[PDB]
């Protein structure tokens, strides 16, 4: 999971 | 402020390909000369400008069989259908001309672009 | 010896979401309490262990309406349906409990994992 | 396009  | 799962789109496409290989929820047969290819209309639309136009048509959206132009090569179509469901293109010296022609007809602009680039190099 | 187009899976998912927003080729309504959600069975199956089981069932595969357990929160479902079609999860303090519970019921293991991680941190 |  990432910060888009 | 959403978070994003990097592998989600790839995992979705992988599962749609697994459904295709097992003939699950396929709703159309694409006929190319004597050859038949089962697929999901939504996946075909998402990948191809031609299928997008066909299945948004109020009459054609309801057809279970679509016949392609007799000039279309079944192998070129098969390579492109595999690319639609995997992101992988089996581009070879012996098939590049049939793949580019089929991609132009199907309106798959990124495939047309790499075929033109690969032909130019040789 | 294939070549690969990096953005293909993301572009496919983006187009499937555009079809969903325009209600094109949607083939099921998911009922959550008073709320109704239109979707594509194949996308639901590709994202959820629960929908995968439902639509591979020889009787349920043909249903146009699916009613979820009355304990399921419509907002939690909406957030998860958006994630299925975009890879983006709108996870907030006020919804994390409903999102995790809905993801456990829908069998969306990667969402359950990030919810457990985010709850543990607080 | 890449070599996967
Ligand atoms: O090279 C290409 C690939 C492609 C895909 C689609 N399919 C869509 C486009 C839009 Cl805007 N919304 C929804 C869909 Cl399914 C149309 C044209 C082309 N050209
Ligand atoms: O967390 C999850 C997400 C998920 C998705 C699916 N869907 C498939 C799985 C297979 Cl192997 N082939 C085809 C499909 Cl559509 C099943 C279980 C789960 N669990
Ligand atoms: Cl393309
Ligand atoms: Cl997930």
């Amino acid at each position: 999971w990432v910060i888009p | 402020s959403c978070i994003q799962f990097t592998r989600h789109a790839s995992d979705v496409l992988l599962n749609l390909n697994r459904l295709r290989s097992r003939d699950i929820l396929t709703d159309v047969v694409i006929v190319v000369s004597r050859e038949q290819f089962r697929a999901h209309k939504t996946v075909l639309m998402a990948c191809s400008g031609l299928f997008y136009s066909i299945f948004t048509d109020q009459l054609k959206c309801n057809l279970s069989v679509i016949n392609l132009d007799p000039e279309i090569n079944p192998e070129g179509f098969c390579i492109l259908l595999d690319f639609m469901y995997t992101s992988r293109l089996n581009l070879r010296e012996g098939n590049i001309m049939a793949v580019m022609a089929t991609a132009m007809y199907l309106q798959m602009e990124h495939v047309v672009d790499t075929c033109r680039k690969f032909i130019k190099a040789s």
